[PDB]
RNA sequence: UGGCCAUGGAAGUCGGAAUCCGCUAAGGAGUGUGUAACAACUCACCUGCCGAAUCAACUAGCCCUGAAAAUGGAUGGCGCU
């Protein structure tokens, strides 16, 4: 084991990128094995999905067997959370399909905000409960006959602003999931010509 | 009662720790032996039990 | 069913499991029962009825309350299916010696099963999912007298008719 | 065995100037000095670099537990040179299911008074090591401060009022309470 | 995939016969936590950073734990690193 493997994920590597002229790079993130599969199940047609390592710096090794160039231009950008998608179909419209897929993935405490996130005047689905988690930061949130109100439409978070723990716990417990992305289009392989999601 | 992030701070202190299978001497919970010579740094240990 | 008594439509599922008989142990109802308006040994009795003459070792039970009545449906597990497609049927009580005869062939019965999966598995089609199937079976032994393990690997069947 | 020689760098910052008789290293800088003498620790406290920038530290001949103390001198100077440039700064957090541990700084920072501690008609006095200044903080309800350079002397003084706050002949796990040391940072980060 | 035996409940998890395939980058028909039972949590394969050795299982030397007695006490004594 491991050394057979090894072997095995070179045949892997090699044979996706003979068989196709284009790849689209992808960064993983914080990524859930559903969301793997998902996405498998959407583009289980055309693309091929892939997730690798220090062995995808083996590209060299594919631009050794006496044919290609081009395939030198893409090592600097296998950094990072890396995954492959090699495909036949189109760019842009790849690009696309990426991009409209997605998933929710609730609050990330400390880490940065990409939308103004809001919390709009609405019911909590509680009984009397804890108020005093909800009001403790600057939240008007009243008990209007057994549910928790909240009584205002209200921005809690901000374009680049660190997401404290308490009100990520508020905004899991309302069932309110801004934060995250999915997975992220950093650059692109065309038939040789590299592109920045353009 | 108390706040979470304050209780699990004293827990830290407190209860988040190893206790050797000898001598009872209560340890950091990374602990794989036991601090103490009069026990020759068994190895026995266990984790102190949690509050139900 | 939310503030206190009201049905807007109600075609509501839960997935119980297990049936092959009323079975005094039950436990049918409670919990999601009673309220909802599904009842008990009524329940029970139409649970009965369509887990009756087969399969009567063990079933599965998704119910599909409409309002009053339950819609109970049989969804196919692999290792079911295979028990049903046995050598049947001496149901309970002896028995005993117990339900691990296995060896029943199933070549082209096994093909209905890997159809009759709902979608599932990611697969690239039947060629995979005869390979799925072939291993489920703890008791059949696969064909004649076979055994599991590599003779999935040399499959000449079934590819293109599966879909 | 006996390792011909071993030895480690401590790259002193543009900011701060050490100095060395002989194996008593003096670091002042921003804040102020700190001394510390290592007469006990048998190295070579060699100096050197025009604008005095990295003190390195040799020890020929050492065995496994000799060889131990090459990196604990180097680190204990990495922190002296911290203490005189940034300044540490303990902050520890008391903790209550009842009683609000009422705590109250005296002469300066020196002394700590500790009441209603479980309610404990007992007040805990604890004095502070010279140079740490304890002070209650604001933007944080429960929470005291210790800043100052020499660490050694914070650490001990932060776990002087944490021994202090300590419960006798009870559930340990059900009674939580004391002022527990929450953060240990810096005066100013840079 | 409420896999099978076990219904008293074990859909990975009181126990035991089993014990493979798919997706696979890859996850045991499951190390535990805990559950009536789940859930929820926790325990490979791979990356990002950092920058050369790292780690396991035995084995035998000194040292230490194991190592409790009654008048005050005996490597002969003083002492010795
Ligand atoms: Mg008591
Ligand atoms: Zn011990």
């Amino acid at each position: 084991d491991r050394a057979t493997w090894k072997s095995n994920y070179f045949l892997k590597i090699i044979q996706l990128l003979d068989d196709y002229p284009k790849c689209f790079i992808v960064g993983a993130d914080n990524v859930g094995s559903k969301q793997m599969q998902q996405i498998r199940m959407s583009l289980r047609g055309k693309a091929v999905v892939l997730m690798g390592k220090n062995t995808m710096m083996r590209k060299a090794i594919r631009g050794h067997l006496e044919n290609n160039p081009a395939l030198e231009k893409l090592l600097p950008h296998i950094r990072g959370n890396v995954g492959f998608v090699f495909t036949k179909e189109d760019l842009t419209e790849i690009r696309d399909m990426l991009l409209a897929n997605k998933v929710p993935a609730a609050a990330r405490a400390g880490a940065i905000a990409p939308c103004e996130v809001t919390v709009p005047a609405q019911n909590t689905g509680l009984g009397p409960e804890k108020t005093s988690f909800f009001q403790a930061l600057g939240i008007t949130t009243k008990i209007s006959r057994g549910t928790i109100e909240i009584l205002s439409d209200v921005q809690l978070i901000k374009t680049g602003d660190k997401v404290g723990a308490s009100e990520a716990t508020l905004l899991n417990m309302l069932n309110i999931s801004p934060f995250s992305f999915g997975l992220i289009i950093q650059q692109v392989f065309d038939n040789g010509s590299i592109y920045n999601p353009e | 009662i108390i706040e979470p992030s304050l209780r699990q701070l004293a827990q830290k202190y407190n209860c988040d720790k190893m206790i050797c299978r000898k001598c009872y001497a209560r340890l950091h919970p990374r602990a794989v032996n036991c601090r103490k010579k009069k026990c020759g740094h068994t190895n026995n240990l266990r984790p102190k039990k949690k509050v139900k | 069913m939310p503030p206190k008594f009201d049905p807007n439509e109600i075609k509501v599922v839960y997935l119980r499991c297990t049936g092959g008989e009323v079975g005094a142990t039950s436990a049918l109802a409670p919990k999601i029962g009673p309220l909802g308006l599904s009842p008990k040994k009524v329940g029970d009795d139409i649970a009965k009825a369509t887990g009756d003459w087969k399969g009567l070792r063990i079933t599965v039970k998704l119910t599909i309350q409409n309002r009053q009545a339950q819609i109970e449906v049989v969804p196919s597990a692999s290792a079911l299916i295979i028990k049903a497609l046995k050598e049947p049927p001496r149901d309970r009580k002896k028995q005993k010696n117990i339900k691990h005869s296995g060896n029943i062939t199933f070549d082209e019965i096994v093909n209905i099963a890997r159809q009759m999966r709902h979608r599932s598995l990611a697969r690239e089609l039947s060629g995979t999912i005869k390979e799925i199937l072939g291993t489920a079976q703890s008791v059949g032994c696969n064909v004649d007298g076979r055994h599991p393990h590599d003779i999935i690997d040399d499959i000449n069947s079934g590819a293109v008719e599966c879909p | 065995m006996k390792t011909i020689l071993s030895n480690q760098t401590v790259d002193i910052p543009e900011n701060v100037d050490i100095s060395l008789k002989g194996r008593t290293v003096i670091v002042k800088g921003p804040r102020g000095t700190l001394r510390r003498d290592f007469n006990h620790i048998n190295v070579e406290l060699s100096l050197l670099g025009k604008k005095k920038k990295r003190l390195r530290v040799d020890k020929w001949w050492g065995n496994r537990k000799e060889l131990a103390t090459v990196r604990t001198i180097c680190s204990h100077v990495q922190n002296m040179i911290k203490g005189v440039t940034l300044g540490f700064r303990y902050k520890m957090r008391s903790v209550y299911a009842h009683f609000p541990i009422n705590v109250v700084i005296q002469e300066n920072g020196s002394l700590v008074e500790i009441r209603n501690f479980l309610g404990e008609k007992y007040i805990r006095r604890v004095r502070m090591r010279p140079g740490v200044a304890c002070s209650v903080s604001q933007a944080q309800k429960d929470e005291l401060v210790l800043e100052g350079n020499d660490i050694e002397l914070v650490s001990n003084s932060a776990a002087l009022i944490q021994q202090a706050t300590t419960v006798k002949n009870k559930d340990i796990r059900k009674f939580l309470d004391g002022i527990y040391v929450s953060e240990k940072g810096t005066v100013q980060q840079a």
